[PDB]
DNA sequence: TCGTGCCTGGTGTCTTGGG
RNA sequence: GACCCGGGUGUUUUCCCCA
DNA sequence: GGAAAACACCCAAGACACCAGGCACGA
C-alpha cells in the first residue's frame, strides 16, 4: 500500500486477505459508492484512470 | 528541494509528506530521529526530492579565509591581484562545496543507520524476551500443560478445534466440537473433555483471525467461572485454570510451514495452528527460532 | 513442395496427440464417465508401441516382430480411417465400429456440412 | 442443487398428490453419496457429503 | 527471562481487528457499511467487522426534518466520522454530520512552523493546483442553417461587404453557446451585430 | 478349572490383467 | 441479525409432423 | 422439426493387512 516493491518467499507471507463484498467497499470523493472493477479517474496529480483491482482501507 | 516528480507525487497521505517543505532542520537533532533522515534519503533515491546542506555563516568563513589570503596593498595593481585571488578562491569554494556536502551526508547517514540498527535490536530483544507461563504453586521456568481452542473465523459452519499438549511438548489428544459454541451441548462437551479425561490443562489459550473469537473467549471464561474448573495439583484454595489470548505470528507461519506437514501429515491446518499456539505458550524462544528465515518478515 | 510437402513426410514416424478438447469425455451417469473413442484408440496405439519397444530389445523372432508391427500399423491406420475396403473394421467392446477421425468430417452430420 | 424449489417435497423426498406444480419444480428428491473432502477441518458437520 | 507477557486492551484490539489504535481513533473518517436502519438510530458495520451505531441526532442534518429510513437504506454505505471507541468491547459511535466528514482534511499533525516549514511554497503550489482544477476545455459550435456561417465579427462584416444592404448572416456569439450573434448590413460599410438568447435548448449545437 | 496366549485361518481389501 | 442457488450425458433405433 | 426407449468395461484370481478363536499349557 505504501508504493514500494518487496520480494519474499511464499512461506513468509501470512495469508490471502479473503474479503467479502460487504468488506471490500470503496467510496469516491463525492461519496458515491464504487465497487470492484469500476473505472475511476484520479481527481488531481497525474489524473490517471483505471479499473479497480482490490480495495483496502 | 522538490522535483516535478516530487511536486506531483508527495500526497498528504504519503509518508513523504512529513518533509515536503522542511527547511533549516538542525543536523544535531537528526540522530535522535533517524527514520526521518532515512525516509528523506529514500525519497531522494526515488527522484522526487533533493536534500541540500547549507551553513548560515558560510559567508563568514569565506570572508575570514579571504582576509587571511588577501593582500594588504592598495594600489590598482594590488587591487587586480586581490581580485584574481578572490575569484580563484570563489572557484575553489565552488569545487569544494559538493564534496564536503557528500561527506557530511554520508556521516549523518551512517549515524542514523547505526541508531536505527540499535533500536531494532532492542525492539527484537524486547519481543523475544519472555519466560514460559508460570502456573501457580510452581517455580519459574516450569513447563505447563496447555490446551488450545480455536475456530478461526466464526462464519456459519465454523467448528471449534481443540488441541491439548502436555509438559513434554508432545500432542496428547485432539478433539472436534461440531455443535454451535453458544449451545448447552458445546459447554457440556467441553466440560466433559476437561474433567473426565483427566487432561487437567494448566492454562487455556484462545486465538483467532477476527472479533468473533472474542465471544468464544467470553463464553469460555464464563464456563470456567461457572464450573469451577480448578487445576489439579499433585499431592487448600485450588486455583482456577487461566484463559488468555495468545499472540499468533509464529502460529500463523507454522500453519503454512512444511515442517508441520512433515511432522503431522494427517492433521488439519487449524490443528497445526493450535499446536503452534501451544508450543509458543510452552516456549516462545524455540518457536521464534523455528521461523528460520521467515522471522525476518515479522513486524519488529 | 520442398518447403511444405516433402515426400518422406507421408510416412508417420511421430504421431501428434490431440488435446482433450478434440476428444472430450462424457459422464454416462452420475458416477461413471466414458472415455471417447479417440482416447481408446490412442491407448491401443500406445500399448502397441510399448509392445514393439519391449519385444525389440529382449528377443527377436521375426515372425513375432512382423505380427506385432502389423498390429501397430493396423491400429494407427484405423485411428484415422475405419472404412478401409478389403479388411475388417476395428470394433468397440459393444460391437459398434470405431468412429475414426475421417468419419468425423464426412456426411450431412460431419464437420463441414 | 437444481435451481428449482424443493419446498414441495415431503419428508421421504416425494411430492404428494393434489399439489400444484410448475416448471422446473422438484417432484422427486434424490441424492447420491460423494467421498467427503477435507472440510472436516473446521466445518461444524456442515460439509457436503 | 521476564514472565509471560499478557496482552492488554490495545494489544488485543490490534491483534483481532488488525487495526492500530493510531489509525482508528477520534477524528477519523471511514467508509462504514449500513447494516440496519431504525427511526431512532442506525446500526452500521466498518470494514474490520467493528459494529457501530449512531443516535438519531447525527444520521440526518439538524436542519432537515426527513426520516432516517427514507434517506438511507440497508446496503447503502456512507462515510462516517469516529466519535468514541470502546476498545474492550469493539464498539464505536459515529457521526454523519458534514462538519466532520468534510471539514476534516488536514488530519495530519505535522508541525507547520514557518522556521522549519515552508508554508509559502505549499500555499503557492496549492493555488497552482487549484488554478489547474479551474482549467477546462471548450470547442466550437456547429449549426445547420442556410444563413448560418461560422465567421468572426470582422469576418461576417467582410462577408456582408460584398453583399447588398439587408443581407443577413448568423454566427456563434461570444457570450456562450446559449447566445447567437446575427449580423446584417445596415449600410455600406455599416453592420449591426445582434445577440439572441436561446431558451429550452435541446443541445449545445442544437437550436 | 483359571489364566496368558499362539498362530494360523479368515475378513476385508486390492491389483491388475483376461476377455 | 440469521441469511438463499445456480447444473446436464452420449450413441443408436423407432414412430410421428410440414412440404 | 418432435417424441420415446434401450445401452453404455465386466471380472476373476492372485496378492496383502489385519484379526481373532479355539486350543496349547503352566499352575
Amino acid at each position: 500500500s505504501d508504493g514500494k516493491l518487496l520480494s519474499l518467499p511464499p512461506v513468509s507471507i501470512y495469508s490471502k486477505l479473503n474479503l467479502n463484498p460487504n468488506q471490500q467497499i470503496a467510496i469516491d470523493s463525492n461519496g458515491v459508492e464504487v465497487k470492484v472493477g469500476d473505472t475511476v479517474r484520479e481527481f488531481t496529480g497525474e489524473r490517471r484512470q483505471g479499473t479497480i483491482l482490490h480495495v483496502y482501507r | 528541494e522538490l522535483t516535478e516528480r516530487g511536486k506531483l507525487q508527495i500526497e498528504p497521505e504519503s509518508p513523504y509528506f512529513d518533509f515536503k517543505y522542511a527547511k533549516n532542520r538542525p543536523i544535531s537533532a537528526l540522530t535522535a530521529t533517524p527514520d526521518l533522515y532515512l525516509r528523506m534519503i529514500q525519497a531522494e533515491n526515488d527522484g522526487l526530492v533533493n536534500i541540500k546542506v547549507e551553513l548560515p555563516m558560510l559567508s563568514t568563513v569565506v570572508d575570514h579565509f579571504y582576509n587571511i589570503l588577501k593582500s594588504d596593498g592598495t594600489s590598482e595593481i594590488s587591487e587586480k591581484w586581490n581580485a584574481l585571488r578572490n575569484d580563484a578562491w570563489k572557484q575553489s569554494l565552488d569545487k569544494l562545496i559538493p564534496l564536503v556536502q557528500l561527506n557530511v551526508k554520508e556521516s549523518i547517514r551512517r549515524d542514523c543507520e547505526r541508531v536505527l540498527y540499535f533500536q531494532v535490536k532492542n525492539s527484537f530483544t524486547k519481543k523475544i524476551d519472555q519466560a514460559p507461563y508460570q502456573p501457580p504453586t510452581y517455580a519459574k521456568g516450569t513447563i505447563p500443560r496447555v490446551l488450545t481452542l480455536s475456530f478461526g473465523e466464526g462464519n456459519r459452519g465454523d467448528a471449534v478445534l481443540g488441541v491439548f499438549m502436555d509438559d513434554s511438548g508432545d500432542v496428547k489428544s485432539q478433539i472436534k466440537f461440531d455443535e454451535d459454541f453458544q449451545s448447552r451441548d458445546f459447554s457440556d462437551s467441553l466440560t466433559r473433555y476437561i474433567k473426565s479425561n483427566n487432561i487437567n490443562p494448566d492454562i487455556i489459550g484462545i486465538s483467532g483471525f477476527n472479533i468473533h473469537t472474542k465471544k468464544l473467549f467470553d463464553k469460555v471464561n464464563e464456563l470456567v467461572n461457572e464450573e469451577r474448573l480448578t487445576i489439579e495439583y499433585d499431592n487448600s484454595d485450588k486455583h482456577l485454570i487461566r484463559v488468555i489470548y495468545v499472540n499468533d505470528e509464529t502460529a500463523r507461519l507454522y500453519q503454512h510451514s512444511s515442517k508441520s506437514s512433515a511432522e503431522y501429515p494427517n492433521r488439519p491446518q487449524l490443528a497445526k495452528y493450535c499446536i503452534g499456539l501451544a508450543k509458543y505458550i510452552q516456549s516462545p524462544l524455540l518457536e521464534y527460532l523455528a521461523l528460520d528465515e521467515s522471522m525476518y518478515s515479522l513486524h519488529i | 513442395n520442398e518447403d511444405y510437402a516433402r515426400p518422406e513426410w507421408m510416412i508417420i514416424t511421430v504421431l501428434p496427440v490431440p488435446p482433450p478438447q478434440v476428444r472430450p469425455s462424457i459422464a454416462m451417469d452420475e458416477t461413471t464417465q466414458g472415455q471417447d473413442d479417440l482416447t481408446h484408440k490412442l491407448s491401443d496405439i500406445l500399448k502397441a508401441n510399448i509392445n514393439v519397444q519391449k519385444l525389440e530389445m529382449d528377443g527377436s523372432p521375426q515372425h513375432i516382430i512382423n505380427e506385432v508391427e502389423q498390429l501397430l500399423q493396423f491400429h494407427v491406420a484405423t485411428y484415422m480411417d475405419n472404412d478401409i475396403a478389403g479388411q475388417p473394421q476395428a470394433l468397440q467392446k459393444s460391437g459398434r465400429p470405431v468412429k475414426a477421425i475421417r468419419a468425423r468430417l464426412k456426411g450431412k452430420e460431419g464437420r463441414l456440412r | 442443487l437444481k435451481h428449482g424449489t424443493y419446498e414441495k417435497l415431503d419428508e421421504d423426498g416425494l411430492i404428494a398428490p393434489g399439489v400444484r406444480v410448475s416448471g422446473d419444480d422438484i417432484i422427486i428428491g434424490k441424492t447420491t453419496p460423494i467421498p467427503p473432502d477435507t472440510e472436516e477441518l473446521g466445518q461444524r458437520t456442515k460439509y457436503h457429503t | 527471562r521476564r514472565d509471560f507477557h499478557i496482552l492488554n486492551e490495545a494489544e488485543i484490539f490490534q491483534l483481532l481487528t488488525r487495526e492500530t489504535v493510531d489509525s482508528f481513533r477520534k477524528g477519523m473518517v471511514i467508509p462504514v457499511y449500513v447494516r440496519k436502519v431504525e427511526s431512532s438510530y442506525m446500526s452500521v458495520s466498518t470494514q474490520s467487522l467493528i459494529a457501530g451505531n449512531i443516535q438519531r441526532q447525527d444520521i440526518l442534518e439538524p436542519n432537515d426534518r426527513r426520516d432516517p429510513r427514507e434517506v438511507y437504506s440497508v446496503g447503502q454505505t456512507v462515510r462516517a466520522c469516529i466519535l468514541d471507541v470502546d476498545y474492550y468491547n469493539f464498539k464505536c459511535q459515529l457521526s454523519l454530520l458534514r462538519q466532520f466528514t468534510e471539514n476534516q482534511v488536514a488530519g495530519l499533525n505535522v508541525n507547520r512552523n514557518p522556521k522549519f516549514w515552508d508554508i509559502e511554497s505549499e500555499n503557492r503550489d496549492r493555488q497552482e493546483e487549484i488554478d489547474k482544477q479551474r482549467e477546462e476545455s471548450r470547442e466550437s459550435r456547429v449549426i445547420k442553417h442556410p444563413f448560418f456561417h461560422n465567421m468572426k465579427s470582422k469576418e461576417a462584416e467582410d462577408y456582408l461587404a460584398a453583399r447588398p444592404v439587408g443581407d443577413v448572416v448568423i454566427r456563434p456569439s461570444s457570450k456562450g453557446s446559449n447566445h447567437i450573434t446575427i449580423s446584417w448590413k445596415v449600410a455600406p460599410q455599416l453592420y449591426q451585430h445582434i445577440d439572441v438568447l436561446e431558451e429550452n435548448k435541446d443541445d449545445a449545437n442544437a437550436i
